[PDB]
RNA sequence: GAAUGCUAUAAUAG
RNA sequence: UAUACCUCUGCUUCUGCUAUU
RNA sequence: AGUAGUAACAAGAG
C-alpha cells in the first residue's frame, strides 16, 4: 500500500506558512479535577526554592517565615535564580531614563491624575476577588460592598467620599484596628399565620450577627490570596495555580500597574499594552529598521525568547524599588500611595486552596481534609509526591492553613511593572563595549532579542552577556524553551514572523461557535466573528461562506430551530412548522423562527432583524419586536415591578431588542445550600435602585454622582415632580396633598 | 554595577550556546519503536474506519430516532433477530452475558411498538452504566482515625508502541467514498464577483471533503453528541437507548440512513462540566479483530451473522464497550464540523496565493489543471521507503482528517506534544531555510517533547510521521552541502 | 400622574428596615456598587452552558407582567411556561417553545418609531443595497495596518460632549451643568428628540442607538486604499492579501474625503509619470483613466477647488484652472507671491527634544481665511512677519491667529510646546509634525501668545491691533494688524514645470508631497497595468513574476542583443520605486554583472532574474571607469524593502534544493527553466562586477574585504570575500 | 493634506 | 427515629491578572 | 467497570 505522512505537507509548504496545521483547536482543551492545592503547594515550594540561598527571618507582624533573596549570593549555576541585585536594577532603570527622558515623572503626573478622580466602584470590575469577611471568592461588586458595610462597622467611612484614594486610606488604616468587626448572617426561625391546620408556618429569616477577629487573622486575610487551578490551559501537558486578590490590595495594585502602563505604552520595545493590528504593526516596524541597522557584512540574529519561573523568580522588594526610582518627582503621598502594593506582596500570604482527599477502596469511603487539618494524619498516609511537597511546605505553613509566601509575584498580578523591568534589560544593549549591540521586544515573560554583530560567534557572546544581565534583574531566560537563528523569521506570543507576520487561522477558531450569550446576539457574534477573521486572520471567501453554513447548522441544533420546510422533528419544531405555515412572508422569518439564512459575505454586518425587516408580516414583526415584551423586560402602570435585574452593558455585537433576546433562569444550587439568604440581600438592593431608576431615568445610562443619601435624592426628585405635576396640572389635589403628606413622612 | 556584578559572576552561569547540525536533531521518543512495550489500543469514543452503517432509504423527510432504528433493522432483521452470543473477544474486566443482554435489551427496547427508549435498570445494565461504583463521602473527623484510608497514588498513562491501525486509520479516513454526509444549510444568493469566486471555489474544497471517508466520521461524532447530551439533560435519572443514527447521500441523489449501532446512556446527574456520564457502545463492524489483537483490549465482539459486501459473503461483528463521556467532550463533538474550516483555509491560502502569480482564478487550475497550468501536487506519503506525491484534494482530504483526529485524540498528551514540538519543527525550517540555528538546551527542549508521548495513537503516530519525515528532509540537506563550494 | 405611583411605593420600600438603611447608608455614587451586587458567579464556558441548558424543560425566564400571563402554560401537549418563578426576574420559567409561540399566537406590538430609532442600521443596510460591485481582481496587496473608523457617524464628538448631547435628547432634568457643547448641536438635540418623540422602544436603547452614531468607534485594521468609513465597513468584501474587489458603496461622499484621495490619485501618477522620458504623455495617459471611486479624476479637479501641487501638475496637464489655492486642516490659504523650498531640518522644541521637520524658506504672501474671517499672512523661514486681519467672529479670529502663528514655524511657536507632545503613535508611526502642533494649540492658546511677546498697536486709518482677549487693544501680539477691508495663464512642460507666460515657474514635479498614504476612497486606473501606481513589494512582485513569465524569450534575446531588452515598460515602473540617488549606479553595477555572466560562461538564472529589472535607469559608474559594487540594493518603503546581492532578502530569495523563487512570500518553480551546470556552478562570480572566483579562502590574503576595499583593487588581484554565513570564496579582478 | 484613544458575558495570547 | 417509592438541585465543588477595547 | 490521568466523577442534598 501507499502510507500516507501529514508531515510531509512541510517539505512543499514551509512551517510558518501552515503553521495553523499544528494547533489542535478542533480538540478539547485541557480542564482541572478535585483539588489545587498540590499545584498551589508547588509553586509555594519552588518560589523559596529559588530563595532559599537569601535572608531567612521571622515577620514581628504577620509571625510568619519570610524569605529576601534581593542582594543576594550571586548563583553558581543556570537553576533559576531569584538573586536580583538591587544596583544592576537602578542601573538598569538609569540607563532607560537616559533613553527616554522625563517619561518617569510624564507616566507619575498621569498615573497620579488618574487616582484622584478614580472612583470606589473602580474595584467592582474585576470578576472573582477573594472576600476577607467569608475567606470564598465572590463578585468584585459584592466583595467591596462587604468590605464598605464592614469598615462603617469599625468607623471607616473614607468609602462615603466616593474617590479611590480615601476608601484606600481605609485599607491601610484598617490594619492598626485592634479587632476587625463584620456582618455574618444567622437563620432565626418566626411562626407565620397562614391557611394551614395548625394556622401557621415556621420559616427561616436572615440576622446579621457582628462577627470579630483580631488585628493579626485581619491583616494575614488583608494580605491573603486564594489559589484554584488554570482551566483551559492551551499547548501544555500538565496543570498549573492561579491566584486571586483581596478587595485590600486589588485597589494599590491598579495603580502600580496604571502607572506602568503609562510607561509601557512610551516604550519601542514594549509589547504590551499594545495588541493585535496596533501590535503587529509595532513589531513589523521594529523589526524593519532593526534588520536594516545591522552593520554590512555583520550577522544579524534572533533569539526567540521565554523566560522561566517569571512569577516564582520576580521579586517584589525589586518591584518596591521600581516605584520608588520611577516617582522620585513625584510628591511624598503618590511616592507611598504607589509603595504600598509592593509591600503587601513582600508580606502576602497564599491560601492553599481545597486540601487533599483521602479514600479506602476496601471500605468505598473518601473524604477531603482540611488546608488547616494537613499535618493531622501521619505523613505516611498521603502519597510519594504529596509527602515530599507537604515536608517542603512544612518551614512556610501557618495553623491557620495558608502559607507564607515573600519572594515571588504570583500569576500575572504585575505584568504591565515586569514589562517595565523587563524592556529595562534590553536596555543595557551592550556589556564592556564589545563587537555586538542587542535590541529585542518584550510582553511579560515573552521576548524576541534581535542582536546585531561582525559574527555569530560574537552574537553568542551578547546573548550569553543578555542571559548574565537578565539574572541580575531576577530574569532567567529558558534554555529549554528559548532559541536563535539569522534575523528573518522568530515567534512571539504565538505570532509567527517569516519576513513579515503569518496568518495563523487555527488559534481564534473556538470562537466561530455559538457563544452562549442568546439565539439574537449569538447570530451578531457568530456573523461578526467570521466578518473579522476574513480581515485580521485570513480566511478566504470559500472558507468564510462555509463558517456561516456550519455556524448556522450549530445556531439551528444548539437552539433547535430547523427550517420550518425541515422535517426535523421537535418541541420548539411543532411550533415553529405552524408558523412556517401561518406566516405568508417566509424570507422575511428569523432563523430562529425556522426562518432561511440569507447571509453571504457582504451583509454580514447588518442585523438579521434590519435585514429581513422590510419582507416581515406586520403581525409577525409587531410580536418579534412587542415594546412591553415579557422575554426582555422593559419599563412600565406601577404595581410593585422590581426583579434582580443587571445593569445593561454595552456589547460590541449589533443586534435589536426582540423576543429572541432573552435571559436564562439563574442556576438554583443555592436554593439548597444556606447561601440562600443572600438571594434576599440582592433582592433588597435590586429594590432600592431599581425604585431610584423610576426617580432617575439617567442613571441606567451614566453614572449618578452625589456623597448625599439616595433617599435624599429620590425624596427632592418626587417632591419636584409632584410640585411640579401640582402646577403643571398633571396631578390633582387630593393626590399632590397625599404625595406632599407621604413624603411629609419621609 | 552590571560590570561589576557580570565581572565577579562564575563563569559557570551561560546560556552554552550551540550551533544546529542536521545530526544533533535525533528521533523524538524513541520508546515508540520499542517492541517489548504493549501496542497502544483504539481508545476512541465510537469506531472510525472500522464502522459498518445499515443502510435504509428514507422517503426524504426525517422520522424520530427510534422508528428509524426500528425500520433500519426491521430490513436487516437477520441481525436484529440473532439472540444466540457467538462470542469472538473478550475485554478483560467486561461481563459476556450482562452486555449481550444489554445489547439484546437494546435491540428489542428499540425494536418494540412502544414511545420510550428507556431501559429498565436491570442487574446487567447497572453493572454496564457502573450503578452506586462512587464512593461514600464521610467526615475529616472519621477520615482521620481511619488509617487504612489513605491518598491514592495518581493514575499515569503508560507507555506504548508504534501501532498500525492508526496509520490505516489516516489512511482510509483519507480516501475517497460515494456517500456525501454534510448537513451545510442555504446561505445568501451571491451578488459580490467576491461571493461567486467564493461559492465556485467551495464546489470543489466541500465536496473533495464531503465524498471522504472522514466527513461521514466526523458528521456521526457530531450528531451522535448531540442526542446524547439532548439525552444527558432532558433524561438525567433514566438508562436509554441511543441509535449512532447518520444521514448519507449516494452519487444518485438518494436519502439513507446509516445505523452504525446502539448506545446505552447511564444515569447523567452531571453537576461538573467533567462529571463522567457512563455510554456502553454497540456497534456493527466487518473488521475481524483477531486480525488486529492489540487493538481490541478495551472491546468485547460477537459475530451476529454475515451480510454481501458486493460479491463477498463479509462476516457481521458487534464491539461493544463501556464508554464515558462529559458535558465538555459532548459539547466539543457538537463543534466539530469546524475541522472543515482548519482544512480547507489552509489549501484555499495556497489557491488564493497561487492566483496571485498566475494573475487568474487559480482554484480550477489547482485541482483538476487549465490549458497554462498542470495540477498542483504534495509529497503526500511514503511507500517501501520512497517518497510520493499525490493530487491537492489528497493533500486537502489528508489536513481535515488530521484536523478530525485532532479532536478524536485530543487531550492534554496531544496539547503539549503539538505545542513543544511546533518548537523542533521550526528549528528544522531554520535549517532548511539555511539561516544557521543555534539551541542553548536541546536534550531538555526534547525531554519536554518526550513526556507527552505516552499513550495517546495520533501522538504515538504523529512522533513516527516527524521522525520519518526528518530522516527525509535530512536526507533533502545533503543537496545544498555542496553549493558555491568551488 | 406616574409621580404619586413611585411616592406610594417608596413608602411600602421604607417599611422594610433593612431597605431604609440601605437608602439612608448607600449614596448616590455607590448605588453604583450595590447595583452590581449579586449571587451569580460570571459564566466561564457559556458556550457549553447555553448547548446544555437549551435541553432542559424551563431555561428562560419571563418578567412578571399581565404580557407574561397571556402566554398559555401548555399550548397543543407543550408545556411553555412553568408556575416556579425565577431568583431574577421574580416570573415565571418557560421553555424555547414560548419564543416561538409568542412570535406566532402572541399579541400584536405597536412597532412606531423603531426605523427612526434604528435608523444607523437601516442606512448601513441602505448603503450595501444602493451600492454597485466592480471585478475581481488577482494579485499581490500590501496591506498596512492603520487606526481607522468602523462605522459611519451623523456628527462626531469626544465620548464626554456627545453622552451631554445624549444627555439633553433623553434625559433633560438630569442633564446637570449646560456646556457651551449643548448650543453647538442644538440643531441634532431637537431634530433627534423630534425623530424619537412618539416611540415606545425603551430610553437606554435610544442612548446606545445615539451613543453608536455620535460616539466614534476607532480601531486598527489591516486596510488598502480605503480608509472611509462606509468602506472600512465593508474592508472583508474590500481587498484579501492576493485579490481585490472594487466596491461603490450608496447614500454620500464627503467632498473632503474626495479631496483627501484625489490628492493621493495625482502624487501617484506624478511619483511614477517622471521616470519615462515625457511625463506628460504617461501623466495625461493615467489621468483620463483614473476613477475616484466612481467619479473620472478631470470630473474630480474640476469640480473640487482646492488640493495641493500636483492636484495643480495635473490640472495644467489634463488643462484646468490651476487653483494654487491651498488648506493646513482648519487654516485655508491661496498664495499672492512667494517660492517656498520645503527642508528638512532638526527643530528642538519647548518641552525639551529633538524633532526633524519640513521647513519652507523664502518670503510669501497668503489670503489665509478661518470661517467668516478672512486675513493676508506675511512669512519668512521660521519667522511669522505680518498678519493683516477682519473683525469677524470672536473665536474664528482667535483662531486664524494660532493657525498662521504655527503655520508660519516661528522659532517662537516651537518655544512655547510646554507638555508632552506625541508625534510618534503609540503603534510607533509617524503623526505630521505641523498638523499635530496646529492640533496642540489650539486646545491650548494662552501659552502660545504669552511665548510669543505682545508691542504697540498700530495707528493707521482703519487699523486697530487686538490682545490675547480678542479686543480692540492698545498692547497687539508682534506682528499682528486687524482692519475693516477683505488668474493667470500656465503652460506645463514635458518634463512636468508650470512655466508662467514670462518665462518663471510657480511650480515643478520636484516639488510635490514623497509621502505616499491610505486614499480615503477607492482609487481605481481604468488602463491596462493599473500596477504601476501600486506599492514597492506589489512593483517588486509583480516585475519578477513579467520577467519569469518571458524568461524563456528575454534570456535568449539577451545572448543575441546586449542593450536590446533592457527597456521593457515593466523595468520602467520598477524604476519609480528605487531611490533615485542611487538608481543609475544600482543599473550600472547589475548591467556589468550581467553581461560578466554573458560573456565569461558563468550564468545564474536566479541573480538573471534578481538584477535585470536594475537594468534601465541610464548607468552611472565611477569615475575610473569601473562600476559601483554593492551588497544590498535599498528600495523606497520599509528598512525590508531591499534586494540582497549575494544572499535572499525579504522581497527575493532563491531554494536551490527545492529550485523555488520566493517573491514577497509568493513561491514560484524555477524546474525547467535552468541550466544543468547552474547547480553545480558557484554565485561568487555574479556578485562583483568584473570580479570572478579563482580558487578558496586564502588565510594568506587575510580577512574578507568591505565594498571600498574591493572597488579600491587593481586589476588581477585577489581577494576573500562571504557570500553567505558559511560560504568563504577567493574571488580576483 | 495629519489626526481624533480607548476600554463586553465571547475567543485568543502571556 | 419518622415523613421519604417524598421533596429540591445539574457551572456556585473557591475559575485569577494583563492585553486585544 | 469505565471515563480518565498527577485528581476527580461513577449523583448530591433535606
Ligand atoms: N494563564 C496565564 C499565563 C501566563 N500568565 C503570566 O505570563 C507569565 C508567563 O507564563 P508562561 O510563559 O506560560 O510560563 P512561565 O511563568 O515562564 O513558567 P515556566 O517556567 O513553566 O515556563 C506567567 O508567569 C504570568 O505572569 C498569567 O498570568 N496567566
Ligand atoms: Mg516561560
Amino acid at each position: 500500500g501507499m502510507n500516507i505522512n501529514p508531515y510531509f505537507l512541510f517539505i512543499d509548504v514551509p512551517i510558518q506558512a501552515a503553521i495553523s496545521t499544528t494547533f489542535p483547536y478542533t480538540g478539547v482543551p485541557p480542564y482541572s479535577h478535585g483539588t489545587g492545592t498540590g499545584y498551589t503547594i508547588d509553586t509555594v515550594i519552588r518560589t523559596h526554592e529559588y530563595s532559599n540561598k537569601g535572608k531567612q527571618y521571622i515577620s514581628d507582624v504577620t509571625g510568619c517565615t519570610m524569605v529576601d533573596p534581593t542582594n543576594g549570593p550571586l548563583p553558581e549555576d543556570n537553576e533559576p535564580s531569584a538573586y536580583a541585585q538591587l544596583d544592576c536594577v537602578l542601573e538598569a532603570l538609569d540607563r532607560m531614563d537616559e533613553e527616554h527622558p522625563g517619561l518617569f515623572q510624564a507616566a507619575s503626573q498621569n498615573a497620579m491624575e488618574t487616582l484622584m478622580v478614580t472612583t470606589v466602584d473602580k474595584l467592582t470590575q474585576g470578576r472573582q476577588t477573594f472576600d476577607w469577611t467569608v475567606c470564598r471568592n465572590q463578585p468584585a461588586a459584592t466583595a467591596l460592598n462587604t468590605t464598605i458595610t464592614s469598615f462603617r462597622l469599625n468607623d471607616l467611612n473614607g468609602a462615603d467620599k466616593g474617590g479611590l484614594i480615601p476608601f484606600c486610606q481605609d485599607i491601610i488604616d484598617s490594619l492598626d484596628r485592634p479587632e476587625m468587626t463584620f456582618f455574618s448572617v444567622k437563620n432565626i426561625k418566626k411562626k407565620l399565620p397562614a391557611k394551614n391546620r395548625k394556622g401557621f408556618l415556621i420559616k427561616r429569616i436572615p440576622m446579621k450577627v457582628k462577627d470579630k477577629i483580631t488585628k493579626v487573622e485581619y491583616i494575614k486575610r488583608a494580605l491573603s490570596l486564594n489559589t484554584m487551578t488554570k482551566d483551559a490551559e492551551r499547548g501544555k501537558l500538565k496543570r498549573r495555580a492561579i491566584a486571586t486578590a483581596g478587595i485590600q490590595i486589588r485597589g494599590f495594585v491598579l495603580v502600580v500597574e496604571n502607572l506602568a502602563k503609562n510607561i509601557c505604552e512610551n516604550l519601542e520595545q514594549s509589547g504590551l499594552p499594545v495588541g493585535g493590528n496596533e501590535k503587529k504593526a509595532k513589531l513589523s516596524n521594529a523589526v524593519a529598521k532593526m534588520l536594516s541597522n545591522c552593520p554590512p557584512g555583520g550577522i544579524s540574529m534572533t533569539v526567540t525568547g521565554d523566560n522561566t519561573k517569571w512569577n516564582e523568580c520576580l521579586n517584589p522588594r525589586i518591584f518596591l524599588a521600581m516605584t520608588e526610582r520611577i516617582t522620585r518627582d513625584s510628591p511624598i503621598w503618590f511616592r507611598d500611595f504607589c509603595s504600598i502594593a509592593p509591600v503587601l506582596f513582600s508580606n502576602k500570604i497564599a491560601r492553599l486552596g481545597k486540601g487533599f482527599m483521602i479514600t479506602s477502596k476496601t471500605k468505598r469511603l473518601k473524604a477531603q481534609i482540611p488546608c488547616p487539618d494537613l499535618f493531622s494524619i501521619p505523613l505516611e498516609r498521603y502519597n510519594e509526591e504529596t509527602r515530599a511537597k507537604l515536608k517542603k511546605l512544612k518551614p512556610f505553613f501557618n495553623e491557620e492553613g495558608t502559607a507564607s509566601l515573600s519572594p515571588g509575584m504570583m500569576m500575572g498580578m504585575f505584568n504591565m511593572l515586569s514589562t517595565v523591568l523587563g524592556v529595562a534589560a534590553l536596555g543595557i544593549k551592550n556589556i564592556g563595549n564589545k563587537e555586538y549591540l542587542w535590541d529585542g521586544l518584550q510582553s511579560s515573560d515573552d521576548f524576541a532579542l534581535f542582536v546585531n554583530a561582525k559574527d555569530e560567534e560574537t552574537c553568542m557572546e551578547g546573548i550569553n552577556d543578555f542571559y548574565r544581565t537578565c539574572k541580575l534583574l531576577g530574569i532567567n531566560m529558558s534554555k529549554k524553551k528559548s532559541y536563535c537563528n539569522e534575523t528573518g523569521m522568530f515567534e512571539f506570543t504565538s505570532m509567527f514572523y517569516r519576513d513579515g507576520f503569518v496568518s495563523n487561522f487555527a488559534m481564534e477558531l473556538p470562537s466561530f461557535g455559538v457563544a452562549g450569550v442568546n439565539e439574537s446576539a449569538d447570530m451578531a457574534i457568530g456573523m461578526t466573528i467570521i466578518k473579522n477573521n476574513m480581515i485580521n486572520n485570513g480566511m478566504g471567501p470559500a472558507t468564510a461562506q462555509t463558517a456561516i453554513q456550519l455556524f448556522i447548522a450549530d445556531y439551528r441544533y444548539t437552539y433547535k430551530c430547523h427550517r420550518g420546510d425541515s422535517k426535523v422533528e421537535g418541541k420548539r419544531m411543532k411550533i415553529i412548522k405552524e408558523l412556517w405555515e401561518n406566516t405568508k412572508g417566509r424570507d422575511g422569518l428569523l432563523v430562529a423562527d425556522g426562518g432561511p439564512n440569507i447571509y453571504n459575505l457582504r451583509n454580514l454586518h447588518i442585523p438579521e432583524i434590519v435585514l429581513k425587516y422590510n419582507l416581515m408580516d406586520p403581525e409577525y414583526k409587531g410580536r418579534l419586536l412587542h415594546p412591553q415584551n415579557p422575554f426582555v423586560g422593559h419599563l412600565s402602570k406601577e404595581a410593585d415591578i422590581t426583579p434582580a435585574h443587571g445593569p445593561v452593558k454595552k456589547m460590541d455585537y449589533d443586534a435589536v431588542s426582540g423576543t429572541h433576546s432573552w435571559r436564562t433562569k439563574r442556576n438554583r444550587s443555592i436554593l439548597n445550600t444556606d447561601q440562600r439568604n443572600m438571594i434576599l440581600e440582592e433582592q433588597c438592593y435590586a429594590k432600592c435602585c431599581n425604585l431610584f431608576e423610576a426617580c432617575f431615568n439617567s442613571a441606567s445610562y451614566r453614572k449618578p454622582v452625589g456623597q448625599h443619601s439616595m433617599l435624599e435624592a429620590m425624596a427632592h426628585r418626587l417632591r419636584m415632580d409632584a410640585r411640579l405635576d401640582y402646577e403643571s396640572g398633571r396631578m390633582s389635589k387630593d393626590d399632590f396633598e397625599k404625595a406632599m403628606a407621604h413624603l411629609g413622612e419621609i | 554595577a552590571i560590570e561589576r556584578n557580570l565581572a565577579r559572576m562564575s563563569p559557570l552561569v551561560s546560556v552554552t550556546p550551540k550551533k544546529l547540525t542536521w545530526e544533533d536533531l535525533r528521533p523524538i521518543g524513541p520508546h515508540i519503536y520499542n517492541h517489548e512495550l504493549p501496542e497502544v489500543p483504539y481508545n476512541a469514543f465510537l469506531l472510525m474506519s472500522d464502522e459498518l452503517g445499515l443502510a435504509n432509504m428514507t422517503e426524504g423527510k426525517s422520522k424520530k430516532p427510534k422508528t428509524l432504528a426500528k425500520e433500519c433493522l426491521e430490513k436487516y432483521s437477520t441481525l436484529r433477530d440473532q439472540t444466540d452470543p457467538i462470542l469472538i473477544m473478550k475485554s478483560e474486566k467486561a461481563n459476556e452475558n450482562f452486555l449481550w443482554k444489554l445489547w439484546r435489551d437494546c435491540v428489542n427496547t428499540i425494536s418494540n411498538e412502544e414511545m420510550s427508549n428507556e431501559l429498565q435498570k436491570t442487574n446487567y445494565a447497572k453493572w454496564a452504566t457502573g450503578d452506586g461504583l462512587t464512593y461514600q463521602k464521610i467526615m475529616k473527623e472519621v477520615a482521620i482515625d481511619d488509617e487504612t484510608m489513605c491518598q491514592e497514588e495518581p493514575k499515569i498513562p503508560n507507555k506504548c508502541r508504534v501501532a498500525a491501525w492508526v496509520q490505516t486509520e489516516m489512511n482510509l479516513l483519507s480516501t475517497l467514498t460515494s456517500k456525501r454526509a454534510l448537513d451545510l444549510p442555504e446561505i445568501g444568493p451571491d451578488v459580490a464577483p467576491v461571493e461567486h469566486v467564493g461559492s465556485e471555489r467551495r464546489k470543489y474544497f466541500v465536496n473533495e471533503i464531503n465524498y471522504c471517508k472522514a466527513s461521514t466520521v466526523m458528521m456521526k461524532y457530531v450528531l451522535f453528541h448531540t442526542s446524547l447530551l439532548n439525552e444527558s439533560n432532558a433524561s438525567m435519572g433514566k438508562y436509554k437507548v441511543i441509535p449512532i443514527t447518520n444521514r448519507v447521500v449516494n452519487e444518485k441523489g438518494e436519502s439513507f440512513d446509516m445505523l452504525y449501532g446502539l448506545a446505552v446512556k447511564g444515569q447523567s446527574h452531571l453537576r461538573g462540566d467533567t462529571d463522567v456520564v457512563t455510554v456502553v457502545t454497540f456497534e456493527f463492524s466487518s473488521t475481524d479483530p483477531r486480525v488486529d489483537s492489540g487493538k481490541w483490549p478495551k472491546y468485547t465482539v460477537f459475530r451476529i451473522g454475515s451480510l454481501f459486501v458486493s460479491g463477498r459473503e463479509k462476516s457481521v461483528y458487534l464491539y461493544c464497550r463501556v464508554n464515558g463521556t462529559n458535558k465538555i467532550q459532548m459539547k466539543w463533538g457538537m463543534e466539530a464540523r469546524r475541522c472543515l474550516l482548519q482544512s480547507m483555509q489552509q489549501m484555499e491560502a495556497i489557491v488564493e496565493q497561487e492566483s496571485s502569480i498566475q494573475g487568474y482564478d487559480m482554484t480550477k487550475a489547482c485541482f483538476k489543471g487549465d490549458r497554462v497550468n498542470s495540477p498542483k501536487t504534495f509529497s503526500i506519503g511514503t511507500q517501501e521507503g520512497k517518497l510520493v506525491k499525490g493530487s491537492f484534494g489528497k493533500a486537502l482530504r489528508v489536513i481535515f482528517t488530521k484536523c478530525l483526529m485532532h479532536y478524536v485524540f485530543g487531550n492534554a498528551q496531544l496539547e503539549g506534544f503539538s505545542a513543544e514540538s511546533r518548537r523542533l519543527l521550526l528549528l528544522i525550517q531554520a535549517l532548511k531555510d539555511r539561516k544557521g540555528p543555534w539551541v542553548f538546551d536541546l536534550e531538555g527542549m526534547y525531554s519536554g517533547i518526550e513526556e507527552c508521548i505516552s499513550n495517546n495513537p495520533w501522538v504515538i503516530q504523529s512522533a513516527y510521521w516527524f521522525n520519518e519525515w526528518l530522516g527525509f528532509e535530512k536526507e533533502g540537506s545533503k543537496v545544498l552541502e555542496s553549493v558555491d563550494e568551488i | 400622574g406616574m409621580t404619586l405611583a413611585k411616592i406610594e411605593l417608596l413608602k411600602q420600600l421604607l417599611r422594610d428596615n433593612e431597605a431604609k438603611t440601605v437608602l439612608k447608608q448607600t449614596t448616590v455614587d455607590q448605588y453604583n456598587i450595590i447595583r452590581k451586587f449579586n449571587t451569580s458567579r460570571i459564566e466561564k464556558n457559556p458556550s457549553l452552558r447555553m448547548k446544555w441548558a437549551m435541553c432542559s424543560n424551563f431555561p428562560l425566564a419571563l418578567t412578571k407582567g399581565d404580557m407574561a400571563n397571556r402566554i398559555p402554560l401548555e399550548y397543543k401537549g407543550i408545556q411553555l411556561k412553568t408556575n416556579a418563578e425565577d431568583i431574577g426576574t421574580k416570573g415565571q420559567m418557560c421553555s424555547i417553545a414560548a419564543v416561538t409561540w409568542w412570535n406566532t399566537y402572541g399579541p400584536i406590538g405597536d412597532t412606531e418609531g423603531f426605523e427612526r430609532v434604528y435608523e444607523s442600521f437601516f442606512l448601513r443596510k441602505m448603503r450595501l443595497d444602493n451600492a454597485t460591485w466592480g471585478r475581481i481582481t488577482f494579485g499581490p496587496v500590501e496591506r498596512v495596518r492603520k487606526r481607522v473608523l468602523l462605522n459611519p457617524l451623523t456628527k462626531e464628538m469626544p465620548p464626554d460632549e456627545a453622552s451631554n448631547v445624549i444627555m439633553e435628547i433623553l434625559f433633560p432634568k438630569e442633564a446637570g451643568i449646560p456646556r457651551e457643547s449643548t448650543w453647538i448641536h442644538r440643531e441634532l438635540i431637537k431634530e433627534k428628540r423630534e425623530k424619537l418623540k412618539g416611540t415606545m422602544i425603551t430610553p437606554i436603547v435610544l442612548a446606545y442607538m445615539l451613543e453608536r452614531e455620535l460616539v466614534a468607534r476607532r480601531r486598527f485594521l489591516p486596510v488598502a486604499g480605503a480608509t472611509s468609513a462606509e468602506f472600512i465597513e465593508m474592508l472583508h468584501c474590500l481587498q484579501g492579501e492576493n485579490w481585490r474587489q472594487i466596491y461603490h458603496p450608496g447614500g454620500n461622499k464627503l467632498t473632503e474625503s474626495r479631496s483627501q484621495s484625489m490628492i493621493v490619485a495625482c502624487r501617484k501618477i506624478i511619483r511614477r509619470s517622471i521616470v519615462a522620458s515625457n511625463p506628460l504623455e504617461l501623466a495625461v495617459e493615467i489621468a483620463n483613466k483614473t476613477v475616484i471611486d466612481t467619479e473620472p479624476l478631470k470630473s474630480c479637479l474640476a469640480a473640487i477647488d482646492g488640493g495641493d501641487v500636483a492636484c495643480d501638475i495635473i490640472r495644467a496637464a489634463l488643462g484646468l484652472k490651476i487653483r494654487q489655492r491651498q488648506r493646513f486642516g482648519r487654516l485655508e490659504l491661496k498664495r499672492i507671491s512667494g517660492r517656498g523650498f520645503k527642508n528638512d531640518e532638526e527643530i528642538l522644541i519647548g518641552n525639551g527634544t529633538i524633532q526633524k521637520i519640513g521647513i519652507w524658506d523664502g518670503e510669501e504672501e497668503f489670503h489665509v481665511r478661518c470661517g467668516e474671517c478672512r486675513g493676508i499672512l506675511k512669512k519668512s523661514k521660521m519667522k511669522l512677519e505680518k498678519l493683516l486681519i477682519n473683525s469677524a467672529k470672536k473665536e474664528d479670529m482667535r483662531d486664524l491667529i494660532i493657525l498662521c502663528m504655527v503655520f508660519s514655524q516661528d522659532t517662537r511657536m516651537f518655544q512655547g510646546v510646554r507638555g508632552e507632545i506625541n508625534f510618534l503613535n503609540r503603534a510607533g508611526q509617524l503623526l505630521s509634525p505641523m498638523y499635530q502642533l496646529q492640533r496642540y494649540f489650539l486646545n491650548r492658546s494662552n501659552d502660545l501668545f504669552d511665548q510669543w511677546g505682545y508691542e504697540e498697536s498700530p495707528k493707521a486709518s482703519e487699523l486697530h491691533g487686538i490682545n490675547e482677549s480678542m479686543n480692540a487693544s492698545d498692547y497687539t501680539l508682534k506682528g499682528v494688524v486687524v482692519t475693516r477691508n477683505v488668474t493667470e495663464k500656465v503652460s506645463i512642460t514635458k518634463n512636468l514645470s508650470l512655466i508662467k507666460r514670462t518665462g518663471e515657474v510657480i511650480m515643478g514635479a520636484n516639488d510635490v508631497s514623497e509621502l505616499e498614504s491610505q486614499a480615503q476612497l477607492m482609487i481605481t486606473y481604468d488602463t491596462p497595468k493599473m500596477w504601476e501606481m501600486g506599492t514597492t513589494k506589489e512593483l517588486v512582485q509583480n516585475t519578477y513574476q513579467w520577467v519569469l513569465k518571458n524568461l524563456v524569450t528575454l534570456k535568449a534575446q539577451f545572448l543575441l542583443g546586449k542593450e536590446d531588452m533592457f527597456q521593457w515598460d515593466a523595468f520602467e515602473a520598477f524604476e519609480s520605486i528605487i531611490p533615485q540617488k542611487m538608481a543609475g549606479q544600482y543599473s550600472g553595477f547589475a548591467r556589468a554583472v550581467l553581461k560578466q555572466m554573458r560573456d565569461q560562461e558563468v550564468m545564474k538564472t536566479d541573480q538573471f532574474i534578481k538584477l535585470l529589472p536594475f537594468c534601465f535607469s541610464p548607468p552611472k559608474l565611477r569615475s575610473n571607469g569601473e562600476p559601483y559594487q554593492f551588497l544590498k540594493l535599498v528600495l523606497k518603503g520599509g528598512g525590508e524593502n531591499f534586494i540582497e546581492v549575494r544572499k535572499g532578502s525579504p522581497l527575493f530569495s532563491y531554494n536551490p534544493q527545492t529550485e523555488v523563487l520566493t517573491i514577497c512570500g509568493r513561491m514560484m518553480s524555477l524546474k525547467g527553466k535552468i541550466e544543468d551546470e547552474e547547480r553545480n556552478r558557484s554565485m561568487g562570480n555574479a556578485v562583483l562586477a568584473g570580479f570572478l572566483v579563482s580558487g578558496k579562502y586564502d588565510p594568506d590574503l587575510g580577512d574578507f574585504k568591505t565594498i571600498e576595499e574591493l572597488e579600491k583593487l587593481k586589476p588581477g588581484e585577489k581577494a576573500n570575500i562571504l557570500l553567505y554565513q558559511g560560504k568563504p570564496v577567493k574571488v580576483v579582478k
